[PDB]
Parts: C-alpha cells; sequence; structure tokens
RNA sequence: CCGGUCCUAAGGCGGGGCCUAAUAGGCACCCGCCGAAAGGGAAACGGGUUAAUAUUCCCGUGCCGCGGGGGUAGGUUCUGC
RNA sequence: CGCAGGUCGCAGUGGCAAGGGGGACCUGACUGUUUAACAAAAACAUAGGUCCCCGCGAGCCCGUAAGGGUGUGUACGGGGGC
C-alpha cells in the first residue's frame, strides 16, 4: 500500500481504480483506490472528500464505504 | 531451517504481531557497500544499506562513477594532464 | 531546512519543464515535512515539531499547497492537546 | 603397528601436510617480467617467514615477491638488465655489482628464486665470471655457490628480521604458528617410547642412540645420521 | 600567474571532469569563470573553484569577459580544436593510497 | 647564508605564505618571488609544486631538511611542506635562487 | 620507569610465569616495539602501527612499508634503505658542499 | 516467495593418459563432474480454518525472476540536466 | 552512597547461597595431556638450551612403478636426536 498527499496526484490513480473505499473520521476521510498493483490512500478534509466521491461517481468508478 | 537459525548468519528479530503474539523473524544481514579500488573506503552516494543482490544502484555523476573516489580520479586526471 | 532538497528539485524540474516530475517532487516535499513533523509529535519532540511546522507553513505559502496547511492544522491540534495535558499534569 | 613417526610422515597425512590454501600464491618471479612496476600491497602470509609485496608491472602482470626491508607501498621498482641496483629492484646477477646484498636468488634463470628467502636473510654477491656466465654468491649459511648470471635477484635484505629472537613464550604460541605451518606439533622424544615404536625406546633407564651410518635403511635412520662428530668438540673442529 | 584569461584548463571534479575548457574571467582568489564551449568540449560556461581545475601548458590570447565564439576563434587560430575535443584519460592503476592520503 | 634567520626576517618584515595549500594558490593566482619546498616532501606534492612553478616561472629552492626542520627554521611549532616568499622585506632570502 | 611497575613493565601481563630471563627478553624487545618511532617518510615521532611482523604503517602520512619483525627498522636495514626516502640527507650534503 | 534444488570449501569420482603380469589396483598430468537441509546464496507477511496440514489451505496486503502491452522521460549525424 | 535517633532476638550474609588456616621437606617450573572399563602421577608435552643431516637436481620419508609428502616452502629454513 502507498500513501499520497496531493489530491491532483491521487486522482490519477483513483480514476483508474477498480474500487474506491471510503473510511470516515471526525476530522478527515481516508480514500483508498484499489488498483491491480497497489492500494493508494489519501487523507483529505471531509468537504474535499465529498467533492472527490462526487467526481469519482461522475466518472463511474465504483465507491464503497468500509 | 533450525540449524540454519542456530547459526548466526541471519538476524533474529523479535516482533509483536497484531494478534498479540511475539515471534522471531529471521532476516538477512545487509550486503557490504562498494569500496574504492585504491583506498578501499566506501564510495559516497553508494553506501546505503542493501539486503539483497540484483538491486540496481545509481552511481555518482562523474567519470568512472562507483569505481574510484573523487580524490583518486582528480589526482589521476592531473597526472595524465601533465603527462 | 530539512526539505530544501525537495524545494530545489521542485524548482529545477519546473525550470526544466518536467511537470510530472515537479508534481512528484511537490509530493515528496509534502511527505518530508508531514512525516518528519508527525514522527516528532508522536515522540513528543514538540519544539522540533513546531520548527518543522513553521517551515511547512512557509513552504506552503511559497508553493501553494493546501494539503500541507490541512495536515499542519491537524498536527498543531495534536500539539495543543499534548501541551494541555502536560500543563494539567504539571 | 611398528612403523616410526618419520616413516609415517612420508605417506602425506593431513597432520604432516602444509595448508597452502591459506596463502594467496607462490612467491616466485614470473618468467618474463620487465620494465617498471608498482608496489601495491605489503601483506602477511600465514606460515611464511617474511612479509610479501605484491608488484603490479606496467603491462598489467602482477606477481608476489618477498618485501625488501624499507620497501613501501606505492614504490616504483625496476626490473630487467637496465634496472639500477637500488633496493626493491629485480636485476640479473651478472649485472648486479659485487658486494651487493640481494635476496630471492635464482640458481637457474626462470625457477622463481631459491636462496635467501627468509625474513632478515640475504645473499652477498661475491664475484662475477662472465666467461662462463656465472655469479659467485655467499648464501645465508655462509656457503659460496655459483649461480646463472641470467638469473634474477632482488636488491636488499628480506624484511621481518629478528622474528626468532623474541621467545615463543607459551606452548600455545608455537601451537598457533604450527597450525599455519606444516609442522606436526608437539613431538615425543624417542626414549619416552616403547621398543616397538622407536629404536631408543625400551629399557628401565631409557637411553638415546649412538650415530647410525649413512647407509642405514628407513626406520633405522634416526638420531644422528652419519654425523661427522657431535657436541662441542664437533663445533670446534668445524670452526 | 598561471590561472589567467586565455588559459586552457582541464576540469578535475564533478560531472565534467577530464574535460578541457578556456578561462575567460576572474572572480576572486578562489573562483574563476571558465567556458570551454559546450558545443566544443562539453563544459558549459560557469564559475569554477581554481582547486577543481588543472592548468595546462597551452594558453591562448583573448580579453577578459571573452565570449564563447571569441574563445572558439582563438582556439582555431592556435589550431587547438581537436585538443579541446580530446578528453584526458587517467591511469587509475598507477595510483596508490599514498597519493590520496 | 643563514637560511633560517633570513626566513625569520622575511616572516617578520616582508610577506611569507606558509602551507602547501596557500603556496599552491599563491603560485596559481599570485606572483610569489620564491618557493621553498621541504626535501622530504611527498611525491605528489613535489610534482604539483614543480609543475605549477614551472608554468608560472617562479623558482623553487629545496630546503636542505625535512618539513619539521623547515618549520623549526621558520620558528613555527608545526611542520611546513612548502612556503612562498612573496615579499622579502628585510631578508636576503632571494639569494638562495642562485 | 613504567606506569605501575619497576622493571617488568610490558611483561607484567605474564605475572610470575616463564622465568626472569624470558620475561626480560620480552620486555627488552617490547619496549622498543611499543615505543615511539620516527616515520621513514614524514620523520614524525609517532607510534607506528605494526600490522603484522615486518609490516609497519604511519598514521600521520599513511606511509606503509616493510621493516623489522618487532621494530620498524633493523640495524642492517637502516644502512640499505631505499634512496628515495634519503632525500633530506642528500640535500644536506649538497648544501654543505656548496656552502 | 519455508528448505533441497544453485555455488564453491576441505576433499572425492569418472574418462584420456602414464603405471601395472593383470584388474575391480595407483594418480603427478589433461578434461568433466560431485562435494554444505548450520558456509555463500532471488522473493511473504498478518489473521482465520481442521479430529488430524498451515509463512503450503482461505481472506487481506505484497515481493522476486523471466516475458509482453500501453503511457512517459529520453532517442531519432552528435551529445541527458 | 551516607548520617542521626529508636528498637527486638539465643541467633540479623538469621532460610537459600556461602574459603578452615599456618609452618616445613621431597618432586615436577608453570597452563596442558594420559592407561574408554582397577593406575591422573613424580609419567607425557611444554617454552627455553644444545647437537646432527642438508644450498634445493639437498637432507629425510612414502610408493611395485607412474610418481608422491616436507614444498604455494629455501638456513631467522626442512628434517633428525638429547
Ligand atoms: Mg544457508
Ligand atoms: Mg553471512
Ligand atoms: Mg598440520
Ligand atoms: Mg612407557
Ligand atoms: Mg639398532
Ligand atoms: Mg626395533
Ligand atoms: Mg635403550
Ligand atoms: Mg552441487
Ligand atoms: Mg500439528
Ligand atoms: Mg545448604
Ligand atoms: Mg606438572
Ligand atoms: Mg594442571
Ligand atoms: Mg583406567
Ligand atoms: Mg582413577
Ligand atoms: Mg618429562
Ligand atoms: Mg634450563
Ligand atoms: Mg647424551
Ligand atoms: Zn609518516
Amino acid at each position: 500500500p502507498k500513501e499520497i498527499f496531493l489530491v491532483e496526484l491521487w486522482k490519477k490513480y483513483g480514476e483508474k481504480a477498480q474500487v474506491v473505499r471510503v473510511k470516515r473520521y471526525e476530522d478527515f476521510v481516508k480514500l483508498k483506490a484499489r488498483l491491480s498493483g497497489y492500494l493508494y490512500t489519501i487523507r483529505v478534509p471531509p468537504d474535499k472528500a465529498e467533492q472527490l466521491i462526487s467526481e469519482l461517481k461522475a466518472k463511474n468508478v465504483k465507491v464503497e464505504e468500509v | 531451517p533450525r540449524p540454519a537459525y542456530r547459526s548466526r548468519s541471519l538476524r533474529r528479530v523479535k516482533v509483536k504481531t497484531p494478534g498479540g503474539r511475539t515471534v522471531v523473524h529471521y532476516e538477512k544481514r545487509a550486503k557490504g557497500v562498494p569500496k574504492c579500488a585504491v583506498t578501499g573506503q566506501p564510495l559516497g552516494g553508494m553506501n546505503s544499506k542493501v539486503y539483497r543482490f540484483g538491486i540496481s544502484t545509481r552511481a555518482p555523476s562523474r567519470p568512472y562513477g562507483g569505481v574510484v573516489s573523487h580524490k583518486v580520479l582528480a589526482r589521476a586526471i592531473r597526472y595524465a594532464v601533465r603527462r | 531546512p530539512l526539505c530544501s532538497k525537495w524545494e530545489s528539485l521542485i524548482t529545477w524540474a519546473e525550470k526544466g519543464g518536467n511537470s510530472y516530475k515537479a508534481l512528484e517532487f511537490r509530493e515528496k516535499l509534502v511527505e518530508c515535512i508531514v512525516y518528519t513533523a508527525t514522527e516528532k509529535v508522536k515522540k513528543k519532540k514538540l519544539d522540533e515539531a513546531e520548527e518543522l511546522l513553521k517551515y511547512g507553513k512557509e513552504v506552503a505559502k511559497k508553493f501553494n499547497i493546501e494539503e500541507l496547511n490541512f495536515h499542519i492544522a491537524l498536527l498543531e491540534k495534536e500539539i495543543s492537546k499534548i501541551r494541555q495535558r502536560r500543563a494539567q499534569a504539571q | 603397528g611398528k612403523r616410526i613417526l618419520v616413516q609415517r610422515r612420508g605417506r602425506g597425512g593431513s597432520q604432516f601436510r602444509s595448508p597452502s590454501w591459506k596463502r594467496d600464491g607462490p612467491v616466485r618471479y614470473p618468467p618474463n617480467i620487465s620494465g617498471r612496476g608498482i608496489v601495491v600491497e605489503i601483506l602477511h602470509e600465514p606460515g611464511l617467514n617474511a612479509p610479501v609485496a605484491k608488484i603490479r608491472m606496467e603491462n598489467g602482470v602482477e606477481f608476489f615477491n618477498y618485501a625488501a626491508e624499507g620497501l613501501y607501498v606505492g614504490q616504483v621498482i625496476q626490473v630487467g638488465p637496465d634496472a639500477p641496483p637500488a633496493v626493491g629492484n629485480v636485476l640479473p646477477l651478472g649485472k648486479i655489482p659485487e658486494g651487493t646484498m640481494v635476496f630471492n636468488v635464482e640458481k637457474r634463470f626462470g625457477d622463481g628464486g631459491k636462496f635467501a628467502r627468509s625474513g632478515g636473510t640475504y645473499a652477498l654477491v661475491i664475484g662475477q665470471r662472465p666467461e662462463e656466465n656465472k655469479t659467485i654468491v655467499r648464501l645465508p649459511s655462509g656457503r659460496v655457490i655459483e649461480v646463472d648470471a641470467r638469473g634474477r635477484a632482488t636488491i636488499g635484505i628480506v624484511a621481518g628480521g629478528g622474528r626468532v629472537e623474541k621467545p615463543f613464550v607459551k606452548a600455545g604460541k608455537k601451537y598457533h604458528r604450527a597450525r599455519a605451518k606444516s609442522w606436526k606439533y608437539p613431538t615425543v622424544r624417542g626414549k619416552a617410547m616403547s621398543p616397538y615404536a622407536h629404536p631408543h625406546g625400551g629399557g628401565s633407564h631409557q637411553k638415546g642412540g649412538t650415530p647410525v651410518p649413512k647407509t642405514a635403511p628407513p626406520g633405522q635412520k634416526v638420531g644422528f645420521i652419519g654425523s661427522r662428530c657431535t657436541g662441542r668438540g664437533c663445533v670446534r673442529a668445524r670452526a | 600567474k598561471v590561472i589567467d584569461v586565455g588559459r586552457v584548463v582541464v576540469k578535475v571534479l564533478g560531472r565534467e571532469a577530464g574535460r578541457k575548457a578556456v578561462v575567460v574571467d576572474i572572480v576572486d582568489e578562489n573562483y574563476v569563470v571558465i567556458t570551454g564551449p559546450k558545443s566544443l568540449s562539453g563544459v558549459r560556461r560557469r564559475r569554477v573553484n581554481i582547486n577543481h581545475i588543472e592548468p595546462t601548458d597551452k594558453k591562448i590570447e583573448i580579453k577578459k569577459g571573452a565570449s564563447d565564439e571569441e574563445v572558439l576563434k582563438a582556439l582555431e587560430a592556435a589550431g587547438l580544436v581537436e585538443y579541446m575535443k580530446e578528453r584526458v584519460k587517467p591511469k587509475l592503476f598507477e595510483i596508490t593510497p599514498a597519493d590520496v592520503k | 647564508i643563514d637560511i633560517g634567520r633570513e626566513l625569520q626576517v622575511a616572516i617578520n618584515t616582508g610577506k611569507v605564505i606558509i602551507g602547501l595549500r596557500e603556496t599552491k594558490k599563491s603560485l596559481l593566482t599570485g606572483a610569489p618571488k620564491l618557493v621553498i619546498i621541504a626535501a622530504n616532501a611527498p611525491r605528489w606534492a613535489r610534482e604539483d609544486i614543480e609543475y605549477y612553478a614551472k608554468l608560472a616561472g617562479v623558482p623553487i629552492f629545496t630546503f636542505p631538511g625535512s618539513s619539521i626542520e623547515l618549520g623549526a627554521a621558520a620558528k613555527r611549532p608545526h611542520k611546513i611542506m612548502a612556503l612562498a616568499v612573496v615579499d622579502p622585506g628585510q631578508s636576503e632570502i632571494l639569494k638562495l635562487v642562485e | 620507569p613504567f606506569s605501575h611497575t619497576k622493571i617488568v613493565g610490558p611483561a607484567g601481563r605474564y605475572g610470575a610465569r616463564y622465568g626472569m630471563g624470558i620475561r626480560r627478553k620480552v620486555t627488552t624487545i617490547e619496549v622498543k616495539q611499543r615505543g615511539k618511532h620516527r616515520c621513514p617518510s614524514c620523520r614524525s615521532l609517532v607510534r607506528l602501527e605494526r600490522l603484522a611482523f615486518g609490516i609497519w604503517h604511519c598514521p600521520k602520512c599513511g606511509h606503509t612499508f616493510a621493516g623489522g619483525a618487532y621494530v620498524p627498522q633493523t640495524i642492517l636495514g637502516k644502512t640499505i634503505a631505499p634512496e628515495e626516502l634519503k632525500g633530506v640527507e642528500a640535500e644536506k650534503a649538497k648544501w654543505k658542499e656548496a656552502a
């Protein structure tokens, strides 16, 4: 598993993800793109998390709450 | 296996697992770093710890790279320039 | 400071026009600052963590990185909690 | 059985053989070294009697020599007839001037060197008979011998002298040296044996043996073997 | 002085080590400006520590702050274009640890 | 000629650069009148000084002692491979060239 | 004349074993072996490192060389030294002749 | 992806050759091979499961070697910054 | 690690754990080795001393021989006695 910090970098992997898992906390949300090779995790603020899940569902990537 | 672990060729590492157990992992020791062909000292930029063979290492950007140090290279270049 | 090599690599890549490498170097610089600060705070070396966080604030101002500000805010919240516990116990 | 230890030695058992795998190689002159060379290493060799220099010739051939006393790493040595007779240089005996201290002398050209190869030893170049291509030299024993003038020798004396003056204070020190050499350590006296195992073994008051002739067969040829004499009188008659 | 404008030097350290260049400017006692032209030998114009350059016997006539094509015409006047293109080859087998102590 | 006393006079009165590195830099960039090298100087330093001095046209005198005795003659408590006489103030040190 | 002993200094590790004559021989050799020597190259008074018997090393100038088994230079070895390291004496001779 | 399997050590075996009345006896020579489940040496861990296997089965997360495809940096007289 | 005070017992390193000491002679210097299954020693070995055969195509030894060990060595050395 690999960790990314920049949303712009992380979107390149998340857009090709087989699934995007979402884990929520009081201050931040972990978004985990599961690809064939790696699991890319990014911790984002909740509002940016909502925007990224909306964009991913727009691109028709599967999203699951874990 | 067991006599291979009784020998001290591998490192005995004790680790606590997420299951609450303590286990001993037998891990390899690091390989020696490259040395200068004249002085035998470790070469700068190539002395990171490596634990297995077949890992490509990037030499410093200089003529002769990870073969001789900058001191030997500079002195040899001076001798050749005069000679 | 600690991630000055990352700053120099970022500017060198941007001058050379390597946008992909510039993005990778920005990610590496953020990783440098956030990982070092988080390890310092977990070990409770708050003075070193505060110096790293001030440097990260300057770097985020210099490079326009929002994720650095967000993670710095989380770390400063943790530092405030640690200092509050220390003051209460002492 | 009944075969004595000196008879058992010739079979080539492991306790009598030399562990030459502990050494990097023979210390001999290669056949066709010439020109200038560089002293790159001075090393200890297990079981040998002197430090060994590694010489890297200008054409890439590397060889082992015994280090002259005073030889140092990075030194430039000369090999061949044109080489000056300075220390560390390898010269023909015919070219080497009289009165010179050489070492690793070759009896015939190309054998690698035979005489004056121990630490602190040297041969002295006494004379030159160029009409029979011979060089008269005095060996470390004091014996005067003729050698091939086309043979090679090194100028100087072998380093490591004085190694035997310091006593081998414990039996353990000699044990550790013997493990690197070929010696079987330790040795039982003949008269401490029984008669089946040694000619001197046996009686209630055990005694040594008088000298045996030079024609004595193996197993009988122990003790003094055809000696001209023995003792202080023999040393006096020698001198 | 040896390290002077119009002097042909060889860089000893760094990536461009063993490459020839021409000294075109003087900064101070520690630094001089070299540009043995990057199209010619491969040494881009920049400052260099004088301890990292080895001066040669050869020298050409140019003025302080001389340009790359100025150095080029000076080298072709001296007939030194191929000497500038040649790269110095060290003999690593000769060096012993006494030389780099 | 007292080499030691003249070198003291040159040190106190004129300009004498001490040290192999400073001597090399003065030979490369400055114009010293004389270079003095210790007799037991190493091979690399001896050839470096000889090559640079031959390029710059600056004479080299070989001191008749070692680095230690050169430093002692200069009254420094340390060693001296080489020195550069760049101003002979009140000394006759430059007569050693001949 | 030693750190804590009167006469048996370097041989003090042997206690009362091996005999007075043997211990005296060992002390006599070892006081020269473990003393300070003048390096043949840099002429510094330094404790040279004996890497093996006959192999000596100067920690100041890095001079590695071959010498005696327990002393860096033997009595015979001093007279037959390489002429490269006797440059100071040759300079002294030429100075005394020319002046 | 745990060991063998690979490598060489001390050493050994086979063929050619030489020796031998002769061989199934000897070996300095030449050639090949064998020789370590404690030496050197590619890469896997945690959890769960069975009456009995568990780094082997299952879940999760990976690594190595070999090969291929796409993108990219780079190259396309000449050289990467 | 130390100081002051108080206090109990027959007993305070309270159990556990845990040197008896000294003088003189013989003998082997010492550490070490030895008769697996009746002998551990004053026996053997030992460092040290000394003598002998040997300049290497040597000396000594093994093999029927081919050949081999000492020897990847060289008198500050190999071998052989005391
Ligand atoms: Mg193994
Ligand atoms: Mg290992
Ligand atoms: Mg043995
Ligand atoms: Mg008996
Ligand atoms: Mg008889
Ligand atoms: Mg009999
Ligand atoms: Mg008898
Ligand atoms: Mg095998
Ligand atoms: Mg079971
Ligand atoms: Mg008890
Ligand atoms: Mg006893
Ligand atoms: Mg005992
Ligand atoms: Mg018994
Ligand atoms: Mg008993
Ligand atoms: Mg006895
Ligand atoms: Mg005695
Ligand atoms: Mg007798
Ligand atoms: Zn020195």
